[PDB]
């Protein structure tokens, strides 16, 4: 390395390098399957912010939706 | 006012009605445009002029036409042209079809005289400072767009800001009961008008009520 | 019967957006017609950004105040 | 007859009246009208008469203002006792450094002070609404 | 019809406007989209918290750099950039070794007090940051389900009444509420946070920093003071209690307001509707500004105590640490500052409902009444302050470039002397009476000189005046004499035309665009303030009282490290940051015809470009323009790209200067 | 296209006509100012939003008042020559 | 050795720098032409359209965006707005409530929202 800054020459601070490797590839592997699991997730996140919420569901999606009884104490009680 | 039959700029190269003029790069962009404005008028005598587009130009003892990309070059030349005394110039719009849109006279009198049967159009009725605050409209037709308020919603969201400054005489809404209420929507009593007798009753019931909590330690 | 503030009568505005807003102006005249909205006529001394020193206003927005006297507008 | 200026702002003034009343009532149901919004929670009315109601200080709304008088002017002085004898007299900085502990005493009673600051406006609150 | 080229420019200076998006009808889908927002955001903050710790686990010398901490340099990542000379050796790299970067941010001081011992650890770490990027963003889709459910469920709900309709008020009271949130904050997010932390200090920290101890026992609680002697740090123990008692209290004060049942705490409006308040806390622009307003002491705060009282392990032992966090502190929260206002007066045009003239009953009322008062008193006080900082400096730099420099003015900064002092007996009053003193405060007072008063005067300036275009933006946002109808238009427009007198930057939004600036001065001043006094306190405290010292002594001698970097002569370590100082140098300048040369003049020169291009033989057969027209930029968008050049430029020049000079 | 709204402050100056650049604006009969007369809008469509109006007008505040929409541009609205939307 | 992590540099630092960015910025220009481009912002959107319809199709938010919704009883409101008028009205003038109103409600704007027209 070749220093610069006058405090670096005129105290001799170095940097110091690992003769080691760090992490593994599989360590690495192992953070790049969660990356992915995380991108796949993003990607999905992003779809559906993009879309937004579609009201017109209770016309054609299954079921009745549900507010949890939390959710109605919480209405009931004030804003 | 019948409109004339102002034909293509495409398809009438050399007419007597051009006037003399330089001609320059200012002109319509043809290969790429296909709506081109017309203004026709008849002089009395060949003055000379000048194009919006750029060069000069004399016009005809008789008609006179001539095509633009713009309707603001078309009514500068009829600004240029009104100002030598010449009235009576139309100005037409070609629809890339073909056909003629009578535009600038509408009515055959100029904007600037009054003329019967016209309508004030995007007229409101009140000064400038009347229109209602954006904070007001959010999320109604008029999101953010608060000076496009009919008059009648104006006045409505003005008693609104009159009514609610006056807080200790406020109603409050009452909670609604969610989980007694709230049955499947085909479980109805129908009886649309005895609905707002309800209303009523239910009403007076939450009023009563909150008189009688109210009525303790006040 | 005369309506509004007379001839040559200071008045106040009270047009919230008017330039002149709670200053004070002569009456040049004001419009008999019942069927005119801002038929008081008011000169001032400040013109505005318009270069304009004379409106308009409602038979609302004056209010007949006193001179105004040394170095007040 | 023919609608003139005045007869339109007649009718403003008309429309504008009726209506600010009307939607003070519970028959308009705006959002802004919701509790926690402008208008008061329904038991519990805060300001009346331009005098802080009795529903103001809460739970204390039941207490005598002499009782909220006798309250304040004890914790005053409990709370000035505490803060006084920790502070300035008795000081405990020393004593907790060489591995002692608090006065727990002063540190529960030093917390009584703002308490009775607020005690006694309450009582000043209580007094005005004749309780 | 369609769009021109400006299309992507619109929609792109709205593309996070939620409010004014097209589909969205109610605060239901306004405030569920903020809410999937923030769960993206905060996905995004622990993946880059994960990247750092990664990065600090493969491509670094955590292991190295851990056990001679004071004249190791920490590794940021490795280089892989295929321009630089694949023969010899780079700089930036030991001969045939990979190639570095050494880290300025601070994160191996952070770890080493925080316990890490091993890169195994930091590994661990990474992983479970990611794991939490991928919960935070599971929750999104958890809470956008259980929302879409509950209007599902409207699809079995009816009151029988016609009151029925009340429920579209209450469908995002999960969002909306504010007694629970305000609670659940205070006591949680805070108080027990600080509690876990103190845990966690208790577990390891402290454990990791000492020989082996008793298990955890109650004398891990210290009331020592500052800046531990070996470490040159804040003492773990006096850490750990710190956070105990911030979290003890937090957890008192989070039971507060009536959060899940009716029967306990009293209501935020409650509150304010007794005091001098009662503001619209319905605004979400409102609860914005007043968090932006909070968020800018914390970290301002944070830029003063990181290097005041170093937390860290050997942090004040990093000449480049140390000044790299506080500037970098110190932006975050004049940006912060700034958006507080901005959203002020965002608040003003959209989310505030005001009385007819003269109810005098909500607080913007008050201030709305007098506020030409405010602005003509913040005018006379920055009038004040700019003459006679401006005039003293121009003394002392005409009498000391007159060979008199004892014929300066130097008015001694008795008012600071003074507080410093009283702060001074106080903290010697602790040590004294302690069986364990000799304590040291490192920078908490420092020596206060005339310097430092005309300095305080500047920033004093700086400050008024950013207040005083910002404010001045808020309250007449609403409307002006000059525009009586201002909130009839949108936050930012580009003028009112050049009639009546003319009116460029007009609108609340060129009031912010002019406020920046000053906010980029102001800043400026105190970084320049803060790196001055760092680099040498003898000759900030003797020379500068006249701005030749400033311009000489500072900024033309300490700018020698920099521009030698490459050269006909070799490369230093430093050929990145002069090599950015120029490329931010052109960006600074770049900004200036945006801001300086308007639209029309660029407008005519695109139709002329476009007259080419129709022109052009092969061209004109493929393309007409038809489709995306290319235009020149509008005014609103010229001015904002403009201000976002002159601000990378201001912001990113700095960095490559402090390295330069304290590295 | 822009917004171009006339209010009742409006004292048929015929000004704003005048000064337009593209046929927006034009007189219609009236009864609520002496000169029986206000001004109107039927074809704001053309409106470029050169503001010449608002310069010619001379009540107190304008009469008249245009509202840019930038987010609204057509062909007309922006005054293109070289490029056809049509 | 330290390096053998530049192994995935020499993928990574391509790929995510050149490869990734220049097919975002394909994928970006044809997203451009497409007819829901850019729907929440720009007019005229047939997306927007049906998202509108979609939460007017609603029970709830049927009645959204009338600027006078709320009115529990609008019979009475107006009952009782003739009435106060009534005894207002200045001597024989021939103006109701009721035309009135509506008169008030009916302005003349026609280029307002005109973009819906399109998509
Ligand atoms: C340093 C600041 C700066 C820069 C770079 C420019 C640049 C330019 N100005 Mg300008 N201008 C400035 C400040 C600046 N101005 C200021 C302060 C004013 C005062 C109002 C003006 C006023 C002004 C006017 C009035 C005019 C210009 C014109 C021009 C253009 C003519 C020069 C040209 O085409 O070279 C090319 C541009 C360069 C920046 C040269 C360098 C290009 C780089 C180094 C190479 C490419 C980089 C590479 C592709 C990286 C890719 C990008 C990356 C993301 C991958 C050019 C875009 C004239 C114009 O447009 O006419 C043609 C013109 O009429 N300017
Ligand atoms: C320092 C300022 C301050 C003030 C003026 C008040 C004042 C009040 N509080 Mg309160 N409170 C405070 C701080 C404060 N509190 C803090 C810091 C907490 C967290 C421990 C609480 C937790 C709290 C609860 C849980 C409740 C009150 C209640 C009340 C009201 C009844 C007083 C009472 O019985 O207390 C003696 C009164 C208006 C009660 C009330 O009226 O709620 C409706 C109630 O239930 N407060
Ligand atoms: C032609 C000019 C040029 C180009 C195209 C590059 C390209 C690159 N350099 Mg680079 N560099 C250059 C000149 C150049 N360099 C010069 C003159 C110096 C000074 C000697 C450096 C010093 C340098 C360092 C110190 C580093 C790079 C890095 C990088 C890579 C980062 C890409 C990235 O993450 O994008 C992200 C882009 C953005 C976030 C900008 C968005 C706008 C990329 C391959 C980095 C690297 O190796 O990454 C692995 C790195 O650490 N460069
Ligand atoms: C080219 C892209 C690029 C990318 C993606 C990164 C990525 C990273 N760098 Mg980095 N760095 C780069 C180039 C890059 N570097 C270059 C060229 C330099 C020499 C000046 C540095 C100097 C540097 C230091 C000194 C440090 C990092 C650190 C880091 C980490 C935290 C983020 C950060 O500080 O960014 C900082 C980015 C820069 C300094 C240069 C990029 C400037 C961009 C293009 C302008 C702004 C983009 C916009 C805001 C989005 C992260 C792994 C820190 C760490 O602790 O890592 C473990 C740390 O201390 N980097
Ligand atoms: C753009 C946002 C941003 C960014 C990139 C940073 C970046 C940084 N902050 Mg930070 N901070 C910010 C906003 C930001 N701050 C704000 C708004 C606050 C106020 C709440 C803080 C409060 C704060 C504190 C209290 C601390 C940091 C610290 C740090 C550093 C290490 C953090 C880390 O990696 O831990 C993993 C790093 C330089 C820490 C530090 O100085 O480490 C050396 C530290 O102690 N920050
Ligand atoms: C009769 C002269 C006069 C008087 C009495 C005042 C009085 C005042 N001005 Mg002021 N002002 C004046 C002229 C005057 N001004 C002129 C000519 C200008 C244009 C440069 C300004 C520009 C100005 C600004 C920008 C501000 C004030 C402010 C103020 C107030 C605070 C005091 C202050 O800032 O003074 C300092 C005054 C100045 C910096 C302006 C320079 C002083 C001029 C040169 C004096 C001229 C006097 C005149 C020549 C006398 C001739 C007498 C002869 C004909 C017989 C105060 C009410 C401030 C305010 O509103 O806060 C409450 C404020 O922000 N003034
Ligand atoms: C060297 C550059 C410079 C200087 C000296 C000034 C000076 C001033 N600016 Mg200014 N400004 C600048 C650049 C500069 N600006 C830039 C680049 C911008 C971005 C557009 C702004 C934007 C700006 C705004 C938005 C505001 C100011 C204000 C002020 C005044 C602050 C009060 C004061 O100190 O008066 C002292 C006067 C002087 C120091 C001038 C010297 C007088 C003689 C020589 C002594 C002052 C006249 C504020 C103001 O008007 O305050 C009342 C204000 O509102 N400025
Ligand atoms: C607008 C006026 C103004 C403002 C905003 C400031 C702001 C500041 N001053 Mg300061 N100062 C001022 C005027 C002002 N000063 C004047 C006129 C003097 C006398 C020469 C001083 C003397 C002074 C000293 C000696 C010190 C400060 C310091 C400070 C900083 C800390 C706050 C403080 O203690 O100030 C005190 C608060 C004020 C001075 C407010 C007074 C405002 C009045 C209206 C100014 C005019 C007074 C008038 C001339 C008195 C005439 C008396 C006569 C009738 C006999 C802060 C940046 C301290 C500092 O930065 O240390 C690091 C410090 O030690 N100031
Ligand atoms: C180091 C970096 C720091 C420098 C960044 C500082 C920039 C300050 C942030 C201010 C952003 C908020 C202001 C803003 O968005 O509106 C600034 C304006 C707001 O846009 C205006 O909005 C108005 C309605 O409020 C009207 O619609 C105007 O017509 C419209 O121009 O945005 C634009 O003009 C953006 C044009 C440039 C877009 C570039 C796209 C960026 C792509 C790269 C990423
Ligand atoms: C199969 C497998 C494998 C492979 C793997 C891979 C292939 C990976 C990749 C990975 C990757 C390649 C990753 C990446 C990632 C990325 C990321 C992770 C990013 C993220 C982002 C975020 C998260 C954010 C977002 C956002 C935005 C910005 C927009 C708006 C919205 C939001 C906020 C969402 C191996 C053999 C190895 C192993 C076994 C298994
Ligand atoms: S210029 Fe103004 S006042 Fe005159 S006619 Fe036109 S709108 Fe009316
Ligand atoms: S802005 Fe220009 S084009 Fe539009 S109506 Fe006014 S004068 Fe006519």
């Amino acid at each position: 390395r070749v220093p610069g800054g006058k405090r670096t020459q005129e105290l001799g601070l170095v940097i110091p390098m690992a003769d080691e490797d760090g992490l593994t590839d599989g360590q690495v592997a192992g953070l790049f399957v969660i990356a992915l699991v995380v991108f796949i997730s993003a990607m999905d996140l992003a779809k559906t912010m993009y879309n937004g919420i579609n009201p017109a569901k209770f016309k054609t999606s299954k079921g009745k939706g549900y507010i949890s009884p939390l959710v109605k104490r919480y209405i009931e009680n004030g804003f | 006012v019948v409109a004339e039959a102002i034909p293509r700029p495409e398809d009438l190269l050399d007419s007597p009605k051009f006037p003399m003029f330089e001609g320059s790069t200012g002109g319509y962009m043809s290969r790429s445009t296909r709506e081109r404005h017309a203004i026709t008028w008849t002089a009395k005598g060949q003055a000379k002029f000048e194009m919006p587009t750029g060069g000069f130009a004399i016009m005809n003892q008789g008609e006179n036409l001539c095509y633009f990309r713009k309707k603001e070059q078309c009514i500068a030349l009829g600004k240029q042209l009104r100002k030598m005394k010449i009235e009576n110039y139309k100005i037409y719009r070609l629809k890339k079809d073909g056909t003629v849109i009578f535009m600038h006279p509408a009515d055959g009198v100029f904007p600037e005289k009054v003329n019967k049967g016209r309508v004030q159009v995007n007229g409101r009725p009140f000064t400038i400072r009347g229109n209602p605050q954006q904070s007001e409209l959010k999320f109604t037709k008029y999101q953010g767009k608060g000076y496009e308020a009919d008059p009648l919603t104006t006045m409505f969201v003005k008693a609104r800001v009159m009514a609610f400054a006056d807080v200790p005489n406020l109603f409050a809404l009452p909670q609604p009961n969610m989980d007694e209420l709230v049955p499947a929507e085909e479980v109805d009593k129908y009886t649309r008008q005895e609905y707002t007798t309800r209303m009523m009753e239910a009403l007076k019931r939450v009023q009563d009520d909150r008189a009688a909590k109210a009525a303790k330690s006040l | 019967p005369w309506v509004g503030p007379k001839k040559g009568s200071w008045v106040k505005i009270l047009r919230p957006e008017s330039y002149w807003f709670q200053q004070r102006g002569q009456v040049v005249n004001v419009n008999q017609k019942p069927e005119v909205k801002y038929p008081v006529t008011v000169k001032f001394d400040s013109v505005n950004y318009a270069n304009v020193n004379t409106n308009g206003y409602a038979l609302w927005e004056v209010i007949e105040a006193p001179a105004p006297g040394p170095g007040e507008v | 007859y023919t609608e003139t200026v005045a007869d339109e702002r007649l009718f403003e003034q008309v429309y504008l009246q009726y209506t600010s009343e009307y939607l003070k009532g519970p028959l308009y149901w705006h959002p802004d009208k919701l509790q926690g919004w402008l208008p008061d929670y329904p038991g519990t009315p805060m300001i009346k008469e331009g005098k802080y109601t009795s529903h103001v200080i809460g739970n204390l709304k039941a207490f005598s203002s002499n009782e909220l008088a006798f309250l304040s002017m004890l914790f005053f002085g409990v709370g000035l006792y505490g803060n006084l004898q920790f502070n300035f007299y008795d000081p405990q900085w020393a004593k907790v450094d060489a591995g002692g502990f608090f006065n727990v005493s002063y540190i529960v009673e030093s917390f009584l002070l703002p308490i009775s600051f607020f005690m006694h406006i309450a009582c000043y609150i209580q007094r005005q609404n004749g309780k | 019809g369609r769009c021109a080229s400006s299309r992507y420019l619109q929609v792109l200076g709205s593309i996070h406007d939620i409010e004014c998006g097209f589909g969205i009808d109610n605060t239901l889908s306004l405030n569920l989209q903020i809410f999937t927002a923030h769960w993206g955001h905060l996905t995004i903050i622990l993946i880059w918290v994960s990247s750092n710790l990664y990065h600090i686990a493969s491509n670094a010398n955590y292991s190295l750099w851990v056990k001679n901490p004071i004249p190791s340099m920490p590794i940021a990542h490795n280089i892989w950039d295929p321009h630089f000379t694949n023969s010899t050796s780079t700089p930036y790299s030991h001969t045939i070794i990979t190639t570095i970067l050494i880290a300025y941010s601070g994160i191996y001081n952070q770890l080493y007090t925080s316990g890490f011992n091993t890169i195994n650890q930091i590994y661990k770490t990474t992983f479970t940051f990611s794991c939490l990027a991928v919960i935070s963003i599971l929750l999104a889709k958890i809470h956008i389900n259980t929302h879409s459910e509950l209007l599902h469920k409207l699809a079995s709900h009816t009151s029988q009444i016609p009151s029925f309709f009340q429920l579209l008020y209450f469908l995002d009271v999960a969002i909306s509420s504010v007694n629970i949130r305000f609670n659940f904050h205070t006591g949680i997010l805070v108080g027990l946070f600080s509690i876990g932390y103190t845990g966690h200090l208790l577990d390891i920290t402290i454990p990791a920093s000492r020989a082996p101890l008793i298990h955890t026992s109650p004398s891990y609680l210290t009331f020592f003071g500052g800046l531990k002697s070996n470490t040159s740090s804040l003492y773990l123990t006096d850490i750990a209690h710190h956070h105990l008692a911030i979290g003890i209290i937090s957890i008192l004060t989070g039971h507060l307001y009536s959060s899940f049942r009716a029967a306990l705490g009293t209501y935020i409006r409650d509150i304010l509707y007794t005091s001098h308040l009662t503001h619209s806390i319905k605004s979400l622009h409102l609860a914005l500004s007043l968090i932006l307003a909070s968020c800018t002491p914390l970290t301002s705060t944070t830029a003063q105590h990181i290097y005041s009282l170093t937390p860290y392990f050997y942090l004040s032992y990093d000449h480049i640490y140390s000044t790299a966090l506080y500037v970098h502190h110190s932006y975050i929260t004049s940006f912060l500052a700034i958006a507080s206002h901005a959203h002020t007066a965002i608040t003003l045009v959209r989310d505030w409902v005001a009385p007819l003239e003269q109810e005098s009953s909500s607080k913007q009322i008050r201030i709305h009444t007098h506020k030409a008062a405010i602005i003509s008193h913040l005018s006379w006080v920055s009038l004040w302050l700019g003459f006679h900082t401006l005039a003293v400096y121009s003394h002392n730099d005409t009498c000391i470039a007159f060979n008199s420099p004892s014929k300066q003015i130097l008015i001694e900064a008795s008012n600071g002397q003074l507080i410093q002092q009283a702060s001074g007996k106080a903290l010697y009053g602790t040590i004294n009476s302690i069986n364990n003193y000799n304590k040291s405060f490192d920078s908490f007072i420092h020596p206060i000189s005339p310097g430092d008063l005309y300095v305080h005067h500047a920033i004093a300036l700086g400050l008024h005046i950013t207040v005083l275009i910002l404010l001045k933006g808020g309250l007449e946002a609403r409307g002006s004499k000059l525009m009586p109808d201002k909130m009839e238009h949108s936050f930012g427009f580009s003028c009112d035309g050049p009639g009546r007198g003319g009116t460029c930057d007009i609108s609340a939004w060129d009031s912010f665009y002019l406020a920046t600036f000053w906010m980029l001065n102001s800043n400026a001043w105190i970084s320049f303030y803060f790196h001055y006094k760092h680099l040498t306190p003898r000759q900030f405290s003797e020379s500068s009282t006249y701005l030749e010292s400033w311009f000489r002594d500072y900024l033309w001698f300490n700018s020698t490290p920099l521009i030698h970097g490459y050269s006909t002569l070799g490369a230093n370590d430093l050929s990145v940051q002069s090599w950015s100082f120029l490329l931010t140098h052109l960006a600074w300048a770049s900004g200036f015809m945006f801001l300086i040369s308007w639209r029309g003049y660029w407008q005519e020169l695109i139709d002329i470009i476009l007259y080419i291009h129709l022109k052009t033989p092969i061209l004109i057969n493929l393309w007409n323009g038809d489709i995306y027209t290319p235009l020149a930029l509008s005014i609103v968008q010229a001015r904002f790209i403009g201000l976002v050049h002159f601000s990378t430029g201001l912001i990113l020049t700095y960095p490559p200067f402090i390295i330069g000079a304290t590295s | 296209s822009h917004a171009v709204k006339i209010y009742d402050t409006c004292i048929g100056c015929t000004l704003c006509v005048r000064a337009c650049p593209t046929d927006v604006l034009e007189m219609v009969p009236a009864s609520i100012n002496a000169a029986k007369q206000v001004a109107s809008s039927p074809r704001v469509e053309d409106c470029v939003g050169c503001k010449r109006c608002e310069t010619a007008c001379p009540t107190d505040f304008l009469s008249i008042r245009v509202y840019l929409q930038d987010n609204e541009e057509t062909q007309y609205s922006l005054g293109l020559d070289l490029v056809d939307w049509s | 050795k330290y390096g053998d992590q530049r192994k995935f540099a020499a993928v990574l630092v391509p790929l995510t720098t050149l490869v990734f960015p220049a097919v975002a910025m394909g994928m970006f220009v044809l997203y451009s032409f497409q007819e829901d481009a850019f729907w929440r912002i720009v007019p005229g959107t047939k997306r927007a359209r049906e998202l509108d319809e979609a939460w007017r199709e609603h029970p709830l938010f049927a009645n959204s965006k009338d600027p006078l919704d709320g009115l529990i009883n609008p019979d009475d409101y107006e009952k009782g707005l003739e009435e106060a008028w009534e005894r207002a009205k200045p001597a024989g003038s021939t103006v109701t409530v009721k035309d009135k109103l509506k008169q008030l409600s009916k302005q003349n704007n026609p280029h307002w929202e005109s973009w819906r027209a399109m998509s």
